């Protein structure tokens, strides 16, 4: 007995569907979130905006909540659906509960979505990942990161993608154990990897931050070109 | 662009060109025509044929032997006439040549001759002088072991059990065939091994290959599974015959389940099932088997047909298991007494350490320690080299 | 005049092929299946057709085509095995087609009759076929009996309690349980084995204890 | 098909004809190139004329002469057709409809024809024995191809054969009609025109 | 009809040889066919019925 | 045979379940051991990087003050049924105010996992360990994708379930210690399964009939890592 | 004339299409006559190498038959979708 | 025998002076062999064994001097052999000379049958070598500890104790060297090296496949100190084909003793191999051959355009950057792509723009997804 199949095993147990989801995923081009002392940013590459591509229609960032951000990597059209769904989701559990919405419920929820839609026959699984950054951590910065296999799991600070593989060993090289102090350093930390990634352009960071308190906070080409500088001087040490 | 003119190619293939590229280029070419000339003159490399140290042979009894002894050709014998017992008139069917009716020479006695008998025939008068051994396959015949492994029982761990109902069976009869005659008990004649791979299977065998003193025969499934029909099962007629010659016998079929296969027939491999059906009918139908003892071993005991594993053809099945703690102790410690090794290795540390190891990963752990000593160049194999070597084997099995 | 004999792996076929090759007095042809298909086009034929010569030339003659699951399988198979199809063809017309052949009899043993020809397992060929089923029993009990005649068994063995620990087992494995008994009580150097060592002799002999069934699904 | 004629002389008449650059340049010459357009597009006939002036020899084989019933078979065809190539001297190698062994295979017997397109492509990846051994690879309609033989370490190039323009079908039908016998008063422009989006 | 009627009767009456095969009866056949009607230069091959295989092209599956 | 267990094998054994039997296999390890003491599990976190949270895993959970849980397989699905059996004792403690048996909870879970061909999907590719107290008994259960469900005294499951099933069997006796066992499993699960015992990569969870707070371990190791 | 189809095979290179020739010209020599081939499947099966040239030899010598001779053929089988559609021909 | 190797590349008077000692040492052998007994033992042996003298076919040996032997009439002869001829270089299947009159066996004809496996003896090895890849440092000392140490110093392995490894895996992505990294260590140790690519084991018969794999072990063991090269492993190792993979097996761990013969297999999906395949007691050594990173990019960058003439703008570091997303291929298709675009616009010496040309076009040659 062969994969073949979304809701039959091989052998050996494993749902190879699932697998051919988070390869899916890993067609998708570079994303990765960090959380900081108290903010959190965020920088995607690979725009490639080719002439009458005006870059801002696709909307690479999506900011779903009274304050919550990110798109999702993999194919977009699964993507937007999630998107609907969480601005539904967010708006209505902001109506209904007693109180507002946080981070670990929404993630939660698009994990048992993802979760619900594989587990049936003729229904294909979003194979798509995410990087979910949220304030209500009782006001304190937090991570958390989706897998099309519906789950969720919490990061300091995490790569999907093209750069999965190398953006994490970045990380695991650099991520600092230290508390970043002045978050405009994690900022840098971040923008450093962002570009590394796709070639050092400086022209595909795009980027959103939130300092845990504040509403969506987003960063111009050149303001963040501002911390490319400062770390194109923090690399020039070397001599 | 425009494509590149002939005097584009010629200013390019210049200018760009150093000082030197012309008298190099003319060096090199005359290199190679002068070792063209070197290879001349030094004309073609001999070829010989083979004949020993000088000081070894010859003598005037080679070519008196040539001169005056007869090139006889080779027969099969048919159809022992015998009209009167008394000018028997043997039929014989030289092969691509020929079938004559002829006599015996002087020196030859009918009770030499039988039918077959593939005898030596002379080569104008087709007179009969020679009883020649029969015609055996030469992958048949290479297919005895002749050299005998170098591991013995000794070095084999734990199988306690295991070798003792093997040593039953493949050895105790032969050495001792007072002890089953004088009780009056018939003694099995065929043994399977069963078990994960590299638990140690053809590693007994060996041993026993070593421990044996009557002729043993190696068989892996490559050898009986030929491409032409019906040649398997001739292979496999062979070959017991063969073994029917000396005086007791053992075969040995490691991987069995290459051609052990069960029937099927509405999907199948067929030729494959007609050789393990010959292979079958020899082990045990008409005729008695002789003093031919068997062992096979397999991967696979479930997949074997269930005609193979009947007993009277597989008596006695043996399992070899994933070591124990014991047994584990006992592998390393076996291991470990050829390697250049530190005195005080708590040998049942490691042992205990290891998961579901099958010997194999036991001497590959030793191997990997005994690398980590070699490029660390220090003579002595330690414990943090084995505990080191311990990890490397484990984690490239978790991969 | 035509003998098949059949049954599963260890009830006794080519026993029984043995003992009618022993008490007949007539010329007796044993072969296997595999020895007729052979390597060239056109000689497996000549090799049937050979023997049946030679039956006839010894008229008193039985042929005892042993495993015919080998030559004898259905005639559309899985095809490069139509040599061993036309080497049956001239098997089945040398068992009745056009001159009939009187005096020869032809015994055929298989384990897999379902595999056979739906011709060389007609009537005219095989007149008589013969199912060999797993010892009954009683069976068991005789089979026992036979292969310990001459072992020195203990003077009291309770046969028909071996018999009954013995379901599922053929012939074969009796033999087996008997000869397995001689070995242990080889073991313990016993001079005289006992009941004891048939039990053990059966534990031996008998299957793989299965696995866990409650875990199964 | 001046343009695409130009191209192949480039890419293979050079390294045959003038290797020395390649030594003085020290890269290693291009293996292939691979043809695609619609059929009856003068391909085989381009690799003809080119195998023709280049002087070395010209072996074919259809991908649909590749697949045959048994399996080992065709990895024994294409290496046997690179040890002929190989023991002819310089030499191109022609592989028409390439596409019929090369296409989506992914969705799953079809065993044969991985072990033959892998095969292949092991030989040309290899560049076995590539003193002046050259091939050349021809299908229909590209887009049916896969990617694992143009992969940038395997066969370098591919040539675009659109169906003739006005000019390009003035050439042809003067080359076809000129051993034809013509009569005055002949307009074969008009007749150019007239057909629109042949294949040639 | 008589399609292979008059077929024949050609083959007859001309110095052909006439080589056939019905469109039931892969490549590699009909690469031999054409080979052995290349033995003999006058040779005629016909091709009985031969819609079978030349049907309509499409997206082929098995 | 292999669209899915609405066929049967010539052995009547159906080839969809065994597969997730191996699914079970294929996740991390996970012991649980039954003493008169207190009911306590173990689980390997196997965290990819340590740059994760590592209590992010829910690889052990609390169903409740009374009953806590342990599984080894798919995981995704395994936190669905963590889900039902908290549902579950949610719901029947508050319209019963009977606490529910840790017996009834493994039932419970099993009769939500008949449900791939027993109406009108797949089998939940996924094991699991309950320990509970009761007024009635302190328990231990185990769990897996066939609904069929067991009373054990020390259990493993996931990868690796076979040696270390093995050793617990070994070390177990009726009338053990709850701090032996627990040394005993750490032990086991240090010498065969991964290395060393460290925070960021083993769980335990121990719970008693006289105690509805804590049933976890956490930020209290260090007198275990240096006296283990 | 009866003939057990396999009989007509023979190892030796192209003896068999040449015992089919020399039965047929037995039969033309021997008139009247009848040509009963049993089991033709054996040699007729639809298209190891040298039966399928002898099934060609059988068709030629098959088609040679002029309307004049006093000669007659029978053939036999048990599985007659086996048999080569060739023979199927009028 | 070969000429020696010369290495200045560029073109100077060293080279120049190189080839000018080869060409005097090479006059000198000129002049030697130009500037220019056993007739007891000839008239003995080589007139016994008058000419002309036919080849057979040695099948067996049944006395001290006498042996069955076929000829290419297929006939059969049992005929003595004199005493000159090598008793233990005859052997069945041994091509035998023998006396045209009297079948008189006179010597040994050395083998010249089994052509697959005699054109699989490589011998051409001498192509590359360690120094011509540059980066796989790690697999390097694998391959060294694995299969080179023990041919040229088994020394250390026999004074230790140890039964050194005589198999290994290779694995990674295509492109990244590890058919380079095989022939390299076939050349560091002139062992004699034998290549078989996966699938061309596959055969249609029922035997070629396990007989092939036997005569190719065969002859490993006939040349003694052998390299055994089994590329695309997966074709094989991802009843028939498993049955050439049981032999397969058997010939690396199975009966007899396999003594001095090396096997390297070569895998792009090694985790999708049959783990039989992959036997942890046999398979000792695996070997990931991972993407090149920039130091490796650097070297390999270095070692393939060093032979190229170079203008001064080349920014090689610009070149290497990137996310380390091409392989060793990848880059040797680089340096032929931006050497083409050079000779397209009449350059002899490559510059900067073409290599970025060329790495845009290379790069262009991936993927085809659109979301
Ligand atoms: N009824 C019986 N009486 C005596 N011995 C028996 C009996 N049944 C079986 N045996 C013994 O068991 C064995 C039966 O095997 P036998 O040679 O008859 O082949 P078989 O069962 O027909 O097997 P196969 O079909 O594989 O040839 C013999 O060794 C015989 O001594
Ligand atoms: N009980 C044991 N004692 C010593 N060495 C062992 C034992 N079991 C396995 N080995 C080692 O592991 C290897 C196992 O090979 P083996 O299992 O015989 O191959 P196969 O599985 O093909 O029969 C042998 O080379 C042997 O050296
Ligand atoms: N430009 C041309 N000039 C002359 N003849 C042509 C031209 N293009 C096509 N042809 C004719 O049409 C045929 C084209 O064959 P080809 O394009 O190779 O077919 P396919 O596309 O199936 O490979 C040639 O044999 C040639 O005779
Ligand atoms: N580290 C390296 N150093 C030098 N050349 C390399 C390196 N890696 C790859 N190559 C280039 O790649 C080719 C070898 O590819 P390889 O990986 O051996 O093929 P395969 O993937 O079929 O084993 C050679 O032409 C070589 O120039
Ligand atoms: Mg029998």
């Amino acid at each position: 007995s062969y994969d073949r199949a979304i809701t039959v095993f091989s052998p050996d147990g494993h749902l190879f569907q699932v697998e051919y989801a988070q390869e899916a995923v890993k067609k998708g081009s570079t994303a990765v979130g960090v959380r900081g002392r108290d903010i959190v940013v965020l920088g995607v590459e690979k725009k490639s905006v080719a002439k009458l591509q005006d870059e801002r229609t696709v909307r690479k960032i999506c900011a779903l909540d009274d304050n919550v951000c990110m798109a999702f990597a993999g194919l977009t059209a699964d993507a937007r659906i999630v998107i609907n769904r969480a601005r539904v989701e967010c708006q209505s559990h902001r109506l209904t509960v007693e109180d507002p919405v946080t981070v670990e419920y929404i993630t939660r929820y698009i994990a048992s979505l993802k979760q619900r839609y594989t587990q049936s026959n003729g229904r294909r699984p979003f194979g798509i990942s995410a990087l979910i950054v949220g304030f209500d951590f009782d006001g304190t910065p937090r991570l958390y990161q989706t897998d099309p296999s519906g789950t969720y799991h919490a990061w300091k600070a995490n790569a999907i993608g093209r750069g999965a593989k190398s953006v994490r060993e970045f990380l695991e090289k650099n991520y600092t154990d230290e508390a970043i102090e002045t978050d405009d350093l994690t900022i840098k930390l971040v923008i450093k990897a962002l570009l590394e990634v796709v070639q050092s352009g400086g022209k595909n960071i795009e980027l959103a931050v939130m300092r845990r308190d504040q509403s969506l906070k987003i960063l111009n080409p050149e303001e963040i070109e501002k911390y490319v500088a400062e770390i194109e001087k923090e690399k020039e040490e070397n001599e | 662009i425009r494509a590149l003119d002939e005097g584009d190619i010629a200013l390019l293939k210049t200018y760009g060109q150093s000082t030197y590229s012309r008298q190099i280029k003319q060096v090199e070419d005359d290199i190679q025509q002068l070792l063209k000339k070197i290879n001349e003159l030094t004309g073609i490399k001999e070829s010989d044929t083979g004949l020993a140290p000088p000081a070894l042979w010859d003598l005037a009894a080679d070519k008196q032997t040539l001169q005056s002894e007869q090139p006889l050709q080779v027969a099969r014998c048919t159809k022992i006439i015998n009209a009167d017992s008394e000018d028997p008139k043997y039929i014989i069917n030289v092969k691509q040549f020929a079938k004559f009716v002829v006599d015996l020479s002087d020196q030859v006695a009918p009770t030499d001759i039988e039918e077959g008998m593939r005898v030596g025939v002379d080569r104008n008068k087709y007179q009969i002088h020679i009883p020649l051994p029969p015609k055996i396959d030469p992958t048949v015949t290479m297919m005895q072991v002749e050299e005998k492994p170098d591991v013995t029982y000794s070095d084999v761990g734990g199988c306690k059990e295991q070798i003792e109902k093997l040593r039953e069976v493949v050895e105790t009869p032969l050495l001792h065939p007072e002890r089953f005659v004088n009780l009056g008990i018939e003694p099995p004649k065929g043994v399977l091994l069963f078990g994960p791979p590299g638990t140690g299977k053809t590693l007994c065998a060996r041993a026993v290959a070593n421990r044996t003193d009557a002729c043993f025969i190696r068989v892996i499934g490559s050898e009986l599974v030929q491409k032409y029909v019906g040649e398997g099962a001739r292979m496999v007629r062979e070959l017991f015959e063969m073994a029917r010659t000396k005086k007791a016998c053992l075969i040995f079929f490691d991987e069995i389940d290459a051609i052990g296969g069960a029937r099927f027939d509405d999907g199948g491999d067929n030729e494959v099932q007609r050789t393990m059906l010959e292979l079958i009918n020899q082990l045990d139908g008409f005729d008695p088997r002789g003093n031919i003892k068997v062992l096979m071993a397999t991967n696979r005991p479930d997949t074997l047909d269930p005609a193979l594993m009947r007993p009277g053809r597989l008596d006695r099945k043996i399992e070899f298991s994933l070591p124990d703690l014991e047994g584990r102790t006992h592998i390393f410690k076996i291991h470990a007494r050829s390697m250049s090794v530190e005195r005080d290795i708590r040998f049942e540390l490691l042992a205990r350490l290891c998961p579901n190891s099958t010997g194999a990963e036991i001497r590959s752990v030793c191997t990997e320690a005994g690398m980590f000593a070699i490029r660390a160049r220090r003579k002595i194999a330690t414990e943090k080299d084995f505990l080191e070597a311990v990890n490397k084997v484990i984690k490239s099995y978790a991969k | 005049k035509g003998v098949l004999m059949y049954g599963p792996p260890g009830t006794g076929k080519t026993l029984l092929a043995r003992a009618c090759a022993a008490q007949t007095k007539a010329t007796f042809l044993k072969l296997a299946g595999p020895q007729l298909v052979q390597m060239f086009i056109g000689d497996g034929a000549k090799l049937v057709r050979d023997a049946f010569a030679l039956a006839k030339e010894k008229a008193p003659s039985i042929i005892f085509i042993d495993e015919l699951d080998a030559i004898g399988t259905k005639r559309f198979d899985s095809a490069g095995d139509r040599e061993v199809q036309r080497t049956m063809l001239e098997l089945l017309n040398q068992l009745d087609g056009f001159q009939p052949n009187t005096q020869v009899k032809v015994i055929a043993a298989t384990n897999r009759v379902d595999i056979l020809d739906p011709a060389l397992l007609r009537s005219g060929r095989l007149d008589r076929k013969i199912e060999f089923p797993m010892p009954n029993e009683e069976a068991r009990a005789r089979i026992m009996q036979i292969h310990s005649r001459k072992m020195n068994v203990s003077p009291d063995v309770n046969y028909e309690e071996l018999a009954r620990c013995t379901d599922d087992f053929n012939g074969a494995q009796c033999k087996a349980v008997c000869v397995e008994a001689g070995m242990i009580a080889l073991r313990r150097g016993a001079t005289e084995l006992t009941h004891e060592d048939y039990m053990e002799g059966i534990l031996e002999v008998q299957a793989k204890k299965k696995a866990n069934l409650q875990y199964y699904a | 098909l001046d343009k695409q004629i130009k191209e192949i002389k480039e890419v293979i008449e050079l390294p045959v004809k003038h290797p020395e650059l390649f030594e003085a340049l020290g890269i290693a010459q291009p293996k292939g190139v691979l043809l695609y357009g619609p059929p009856g597009t003068g391909k085989t006939l381009l690799a003809r004329a080119v195998a023709h002036h280049t002087d070395c020899t010209f072996i074919r084989v259809s991908g649909s002469e590749l697949v045959q019933k048994f399996i080992g078979e065709g990895a024994r065809m294409v290496r046997e057709l690179f040890v002929m190539a190989r023991e002819h001297a310089p030499s191109i190698i022609f592989m028409d409809e390439i596409d019929s062994i090369g296409s989506s295979r992914l969705e799953g017997g079809d065993s044969e024809v991985q072990r033959t397109m892998l095969e292949l492509l092991n030989q040309l990846d290899g560049f076995e024995a590539t003193k002046n051994i050259k091939v050349i690879m021809a299908t229909n309609r590209i887009d049916i191809l896969d990617s694992a033989l143009l992969r940038p370490g395997r066969i370098d190039r591919k040539i675009e054969f659109p169906p003739p323009n006005e000019e390009a079908r003035l050439d042809i039908l003067k080359i076809h009609s000129r051993k034809m016998n013509l009569t005055r008063g002949i307009n074969l422009r008009k007749i150019a025109e007239l057909m629109p989006g042949a294949s040639g | 009809c008589g399609k292979t009627m008059l077929a024949k009767a050609v083959a007859h009456h001309t110095t052909a040889a006439f080589i056939r095969v019905v469109g039931s009866e892969g490549p590699r056949m009909v690469r031999d066919v054409f080979r052995l009607a290349k033995e003999n230069a006058p040779a005629i091959i016909f091709i009985d019925e031969i819609d079978a295989i030349a049907t309509k092209r499409f997206d082929a599956q098995t | 045979y292999d669209r899915g267990v609405n066929t049967f094998s010539p052995e009547g054994r159906l080839f969809q379940v065994e597969y997730a039997i191996e699914a079970i296999k294929l996740g991390s390890t996970a012991i649980g051991i039954q003493t008169s003491e207190g009911v306590c599990l173990a689980v390997e976190k196997r965290i990819t990087s340590p740059l994760m949270e590592p209590s992010s895993i829910e690889k052990i959970v609390e169903i409740d003050a009374h009953i806590g849980c342990a599984m080894s397989g798919l995981i995704a699905d395994a936190k669905t049924l963590i889900d039902k059996a908290r549902v579950e004792t949610q719901n029947h403690w508050f319209t019963y105010n009977e606490t529910m048996t840790v017996e009834s909870v493994t039932q419970a879970v099993s009769n939500l996992a008949l449900q791939f061909g027993e109406e009108d999907s797949r089998p939940f590719g996924v094991a699991l360990l309950f320990g509970g107290v009761d007024e009635k008994g302190p328990q231990l259960f185990h769990m897996d994708p066939s609904g069929t469900f067991v009373q054990c005294d020390a259990r493993a499951i996931g990868s690796a379930s076979e040696g270390a099933q093995s050793s617990l069997q070994e070390v177990y006796h009726k009338s053990m210690t709850l701090k032996e066992a627990i040394k005993s499993s750490l032990i086991i699960l240090k010498q065969v399964m991964e290395e060393k015992l460290n925070a960021t990569n083993i769980e335990l969870a121990t719970v008693q009939p006289g105690q509805n707070f804590h049933m976890f371990t956490k930020e209290e190791l260090e007198e275990v890592i240096k006296d283990i | 004339l009866k003939v057990v189809s396999s009989s007509i095979v023979d190892k030796y290179i192209g003896e068999s299409a040449r015992l089919i020739r020399e039965m047929f010209n037995y039969a033309r020599d021997h008139q009247p006559c009848i040509i009963f081939m049993d089991e033709i499947d054996a040699i007729g099966g639809r298209r190891d190498r040298e039966i399928q040239r002898t099934l060609m030899e059988l068709l030629n010598q098959m088609d040679g038959f002029d309307t004049l001779h006093r000669v007659k053929m029978i053939m036999a089988t048990n599985r007659p979708d086996t048999l080569d559609p060739a023979l199927l021909r009028p | 025998s070969k000429l020696p190797l010369v290495t200045p590349h560029t073109q100077c008077r060293l080279k120049l002076l190189k080839l000018e000692r080869i060409k005097d040492y090479l006059l000198m052998e000129e002049e030697f062999i130009r500037n220019q007994k056993q007739e007891e033992e000839r008239s003995k042996v080589d007139d016994l064994r008058g000419t002309p003298m036919s080849v057979g076919t040695l099948e067996e040996i049944i006395d001290d001097n006498h042996a069955i032997v076929s000829t290419s009439v297929g006939s059969e002869h049992y005929v003595s052999i004199l005493s000159f001829v090598d008793k233990d270089l005859l052997e069945p299947g041994c091509s035998v000379l023998l006396n045209h009159k009297v079948h008189a066996v006179i010597g040994v004809l050395m083998d010249d049958t089994d052509p697959l496996v005699t054109v699989m003896k490589v011998e051409k090895a001498p192509q590359e070598t360690y120094a011509d890849i540059g980066g796989l440092d790690n697999q390097i000392q694998e391959i060294k500890e694995s299969v080179e140490l023990p041919l040229t110093h088994p020394e250390y392995y026999e004074e230790m104790g140890i039964k050194p490894p005589k198999g290994v895996i290779l694995y990674g992505p295509p492109g990244t060297g590890k058919t380079l990294l095989a022939k390299a260590v076939a050349n560091q140790t002139s062992a004699t090296f034998l290549r078989v690519v996966g699938s061309e084991l596959i055969q249609k018969y029922l035997g070629d496949g396990p007989k092939l794999v036997r005569e190719l072990f065969r002859v490993a063991e006939e040349h003694a100190p052998s390299i055994v090269f089994i590329d695309e492993i997966d074709a094989i190792g991802t009843r028939e084909i498993q049955r050439t993979m049981l032999e397969l097996l058997n010939q690396l761990d199975g009966f007899d003793s396999r003594g001095d013969v090396k096997v390297i297999m070569a895998t792009n999906r090694i985790e999708t191999l049959d783990p039989a395949l992959i036997r942890p007691g046999r398979i000792d050594r695996k070997i990931e051959f991972p993407l090149p990173d920039e130091k490796t990019k650097k070297r390999i960058f270095q070692i393939h355009t060093s032979r190229m003439t170079l203008a001064d703008d080349v920014t090689l570091d610009d070149l290497i950057m990137a996310k380390d997303d091409l392989s060793g291929a990848d880059i040797k298709a680089i340096c032929t792509e931006a050497g083409l675009m050079a000779l397209r616009e009449r350059r002899m010496k490559v510059t900067n723009e073409d290599f970025k040309k060329s790495k845009e076009n290379v790069l262009y040659k991936k993927q085809e997804g659109t979301p």
